[PDB]
């Protein structure tokens, strides 16, 4: 079956398009075959709803791992978020939404999703994450009381 | 076109050679095998998980103590009441009846006192008729006592905790009744020949009694059954304290002189024949008159009369190396390095002489 | 659906035969029901680092199959069939429990889960959740106004291509 | 799978992932050149 | 979850996973698709007899 | 400043306190009553409160046997069907405004007054150098008979 | 307050509250209601038929509009990955 069943360090991604992917992307854009497909204008436009709710409401993931900023005085935190930002796109993150202006440099370094075995043994692994590592000009903290 | 299983669990079942496997790397070293724990899962973390609300109110309904020592002490007085005699018969030894259902009145006493009681103890206790009696007696005293004054331990541990939170008087009748049945059962485990478990016993039954006389007697009757464990440090510790305690004694008990001729004898068997002598001579100036002290001291002389005649002493690199009495020889027959099995030269004490620990 | 916790309930078969309980508790999703002092066993508790191993009695789920209601008034066994009926303060029509033979309705009791209480420090008001901020005419303007910008400009490119 | 088998987090150890004392081992005995930089020597040579 | 309700008694009405039986298989049948019409099918669930 | 990261983490588990789970979540009743501005203001919101969920979640997933399961993981499901809840609202006022839009484009382009070149488009009545005649007739009649006649 | 049932042999203490006991609500007749019906009483219509096979499962809003189906299968697929009520696991390969 064309299903890739390897979830290790080198899984592929198939670059080989299926019927099914255009039918369910179409679909979710403008509810095929039920409603009348927007015009050309509008669907190519910085109007047409996924452009529109991703600019207007954008979703990223930014997680900041606990054991790199907590207890210690650290000049390099990492965060974790999805693959397409970049690093301006994480600086005007933490500046716009966040408000951290003073970002010196952000290290990126893409990591496979973490996997993992449940009791039965399926193979379930994670969504991939990448990984930064933002310099500061200060050193930051966030104490634990004790 | 051929694949490679290493090692896979045969037709009948999986064995060891795949179990170190399955625990060590955590699968088969084939791969192949998905690793399916469900069962060890549902029998450790499902049964140990307990929501926060329902574990923070368990320990609102747990029993009452002093009605759990009273229901298990009833019971266990019924189950050795209903045990039945011995009947001894003429030319062979009759075998005893095992004690079946008297285990787990005795471990629910037990896991309600704070002490452990020996089933060989028990049962040495049962085969022998006076002794039965001794306990019966004993635990009919503790069972009244504990009906009808509360207990005496639980009391003084409620007012430890009360003072600690924020003196100790003499010892009550309950335990009393208890260090004298505790007592009891060392001695027929003594009888029984398991002179480890009698010390281990008398050294939590020591832990009940407060009067010094009480006291002197439990140290006396540990350093005598630590001899006879060849336990000698712990002996003569218990055999001094007798006499640390011999002061405040009442002048008619010898629990004293019995420590005395305890550390003696360890002094002995570590082979300080002079600090023996001096130790009997001590405990005879402070009784001039008794047996045990008298006895032993006479053999120290018949000992010392042929000791100058061999090597003028005993030496001092040879001290505490010629094994006498039978005990250690049963517990090194269990403790003792085998021969190409495990010794020093084997890797598994090889590596632990190696790594630090 | 029938068994809701509250009714009287007869085991007709299998340990406990010919008892009665009330429903304590429903396990919809694996079709069970704890009954009261009905298939009690002795749950234990492992022993924590500052308590010791707990033993104690606890209902445990029975099964669907063998157990049936019992008639409130009639006091026996009773089939009972799902029934849509209107209520005479409320237009709405809910669904009761009818028995066959004394025809009695039997109504559903909510959840009344208190349990869950939410922490004041990231909860909104209610007032402010419920005054509203919308106008159809006003913001729907902006937008139209640009999907026929863009759609004209794209029409316009179209016509300046042929 | 050695990571996996022994740093890594099981129901009888804790995660050893973050551990010095476990993995201070991984690093080399024999120091190495630094790796050439494409983005320095690019900043660095600045073509014209 | 079973432990918990077998410790506490709180009455669970909707399951608390979400099961797809169809092991990530739904995904691959269009959106839009629906069962069609079948008319006069070979069975007798539609008499509703109860008493055989 | 450090309070951004103060709030990238949690602050009950920073106390070392128990963190209770909140009451509920936003309906689309409510998100329908609120306004776009209103409704991409509560989306920020979830979004900080979605990020410190996650990031709390993944240090309890490195740290799951030093530290339990997460308390009161509801939260994150709470967050995600609030997020979904304010995106089926504004899918709705964007179908809504699209419809609206077609139509209104549809008419423009009916009437046909876009042109290339920048300018008006002639007049409709210089250009339609035709007429039409319409005829009652009693009874069917032949196409050709009546182009013949 | 006592978040729990208590168990079978537990004594509730002086002074507690406890969540109060499953009691059967109020009972009426069928004979004084004039608006009585059944539960599915069309037994041989043919509306009842399955748009979608029983095994299929339902991904859809509670009014019936498929506008976030997607979004829904993705939350699903989430949830499949790493579930947010996820305990203790007792695998050896642990995700950390």
């Amino acid at each position: 079956p064309p299903v890739n069943d390897y979830f290790g360090r080198s899984r592929i991604w198939n670059p080989i398009a299926c019927k099914l992917g255009y039918v369910r992307k179409k679909a979710d854009e403008w509810g095929w075959p039920n409603k009348p497909p927007p015009p050309t204008g509008l669907r190519y436009s910085q109007e047409f709803f996924p452009f529109f709710f991703e600019r207007y409401f954008p979703d990223a993931e930014v997680r900041l791992l606990l054991d790199s900023v907590l207890n210690n005085e650290t000049k390099r935190p990492v965060f974790q978020i999805p693959c397409s930002m970049s690093k301006v796109e994480l600086v005007n993150y933490l500046k716009n939404i966040y408000g951290i202006d003073n970002v010196v440099r952000v290290e990126v370094r893409n990591r496979r999703g973490r996997r993992y075995k449940n009791e039965v043994g399926e193979i379930k692994m994670m969504d991939d994450y990448k990984v930064a590592v933002v310099e500061l000009d200060t050193p930051v903290s966030v104490e634990l009381k004790q | 076109p051929t694949l490679y299983l290493y090692r896979f669990p045969g037709p009948h079942g999986p064995g060891p050679y795949t179990m170190k496997y399955w625990w060590t790397l955590g699968c088969f070293p084939t791969g192949m095998e998905v690793p399916f724990r469900l069962h060890e899962f549902l029998s450790t973390y499902q049964q140990e998980h307990v929501p926060v609300e329902v574990e923070e109110w368990l320990r609102c309904y747990i029993k009452d103590p002093l009605s759990e020592l009273v229901n298990a002490s009833n019971d266990f007085f019924k189950a050795v009441e209903v045990y039945p005699e011995v009947e001894s018969a003429r030319g062979y030894k009759t075998l005893q009846p095992s004690i079946a259902p008297l285990l787990v009145p005795m471990k629910k006493f037990e896991e309600q006192l704070g002490v452990k009681i020996s089933p060989v103890g028990l049962r040495s206790v049962l085969s022998n008729p006076v002794l039965k009696d001794r306990f019966l007696d004993d635990l009919f005293d503790y069972k009244s006592y504990v009906e009808k004054g509360g207990s005496t331990p639980h009391r003084r541990l409620a007012r430890s905790r009360f003072e600690g939170s924020l003196p100790a008087e003499t010892t009550a009748d309950d335990e009393r009744s208890l260090i004298l049945l505790l007592t009891t059962i060392s001695e027929g485990c003594i009888n029984a020949g398991n002179y480890s478990d009698a010390a281990s016993v008398l050294a939590d039954a020591l832990m009940f009694c407060h009067d010094p006389d009480s006291q002197a007697t439990t140290h006396a009757n540990i350093s005598f059954a630590s001899l006879l464990n060849a336990d000698f440090k712990g002996a003569e510790y218990n055999g001094r304290e007798a006499a640390l305690l011999q002061p405040q004694v009442k002048p008619t008990s010898t629990a004293c002189a019995r420590g005395y001729v305890g550390w003696a004898a360890a002094a002995a068997y570590q082979d300080d024949f002079e600090k023996a002598e001096a130790i009997v001579k001590d405990g005879l100036t402070l009784y001039v008159g008794n047996e045990h002290l008298e006895k032993l001291a006479n053999k120290l002389q018949a000992l010392r009369e042929e000791q100058p005649s061999v090597y003028k002493q005993v030496p001092r690199s040879l001290r505490e190396s010629r094994s006498h009495l039978p005990s250690q020889q049963s517990r090194g027959l269990l403790s003792g390095s085998g021969k190409g099995f495990s010794n020093e030269f084997d890797w598994v004490e090889f590596k632990n002489k190696l790594y630090p620990s | 659906w029938i068994w809701y916790p509250g009714d009287i309930v007869e085991v007709v078969s299998g340990e406990g035969i010919g008892q009665r309980g009330t429903i304590i508790a429903v396990i919809k999703y694996k079709n069970e029901i704890v009954v009261q002092n009905i298939n009690v066993q002795d749950v234990v508790i492992p022993a924590s680092e500052s308590r010791p191993e707990q033993i104690v009695q606890r209902e445990h789920p029975i099964s669907v199959t063998r157990v049936r209601h019992v008639d409130p008034s009639t006091n026996e066994i009773c089939n009972i069939e799902m029934v849509k009926v209107r209520n005479k303060e409320t237009g709405e029509m809910e669904e009761k429990r009818m028995s066959l033979e004394s025809g009695i309705l039997m109504s559903i009791p909510p959840v009344n889960d208190e349990l869950e209480v939410g922490d004041p420090l990231k909860d909104t008001p209610i007032q402010d959740a419920d005054e509203a901020t919308y106008d159809r005419e006003a913001e729907q303007a902006v937008l139209v106004d640009k999907r026929l910008e863009a759609m004209e400009e794209h029409f316009v490119q179209s016509l300046k291509q042929s | 799978c050695s990571m996996r088998v022994s740093i890594y987090s099981r129901p009888g150890k804790v995660s050893r992932l973050n551990n010095a004392d476990a993995t201070w081992h991984n690093r080399s005995r024999k120091e190495k050149p630094p790796d050439f930089d494409p983005s320095a020597f690019r900043r660095r040579y600045r073509d014209s | 979850v079973d432990r918990e309700v077998l410790l506490t008694g709180k009455s669970v009405w909707e399951c608390p996973i979400h099961i797809d039986h169809t092991c990530g298989g739904s995904k691959t049948v269009p959106p839009h698709a629906k069962k069609p019409v079948r008319y006069m099918d070979a069975g007798i669930a539609n008499v509703g007899v109860t008493d055989i | 400043s450090a309070a951004a990261f103060y709030e990238f983490v949690d602050n009950n588990f920073l106390n070392n306190k128990r963190p209770p789970v909140p009451g509920g979540s936003w309906t689309v009743e409510v998100l329908r009553n609120k306004s776009l501005a209103d409704l991409q203001h509560i989306w920020f919101l979830l979004l900080k409160e979605r990020n410190m969920l996650k990031s709390m979640k993944e240090h309890y997933l490195r740290h799951q046997e030093e530290l339990g399961a997460m308390p009161a993981p509801s939260r994150l499901k709470m967050i995600d069907e609030s997020m979904r809840n304010i995106k089926r609202v504004v899918k709705e006022r964007d179908e809504e405004a699209t419809a609206r839009a077609v139509e209104i484009f549809k008419e423009r382009l009916k009437r046909g007054i876009y042109r290339y070149p920048p300018g008006p488009p002639p007049p409709p009545g210089a250009h339609d150098k035709t007429s039409v005649v319409k005829v009652e007739l009693s009874c069917y009649v032949e196409e050709e008979r009546l182009r013949e006649l | 307050y006592m978040p729990f049932r208590p168990f079978h042999g537990w004594t509730v203490p002086n002074g507690v509250r406890t969540p109060p006991e499953p009691t059967l609500g109020p009972t009426a007749k069928v004979e004084d209601v004039k608006d009585v019906q059944l539960a599915e009483p069309a037994v041989g219509d043919a509306s009842h038929q399955r748009k979608l096979p029983k095994h299929f499962p339902v991904v859809q809003a509670s009014d019936g509009s498929s506008l976030l189906r997607e979004e829904t299968i993705a939350c699903m697929e989430r949830e499949r990955r790493l579930p947010h009520n996820m305990g203790k696991l007792y695998s050896y390969h642990r995700p950390y």
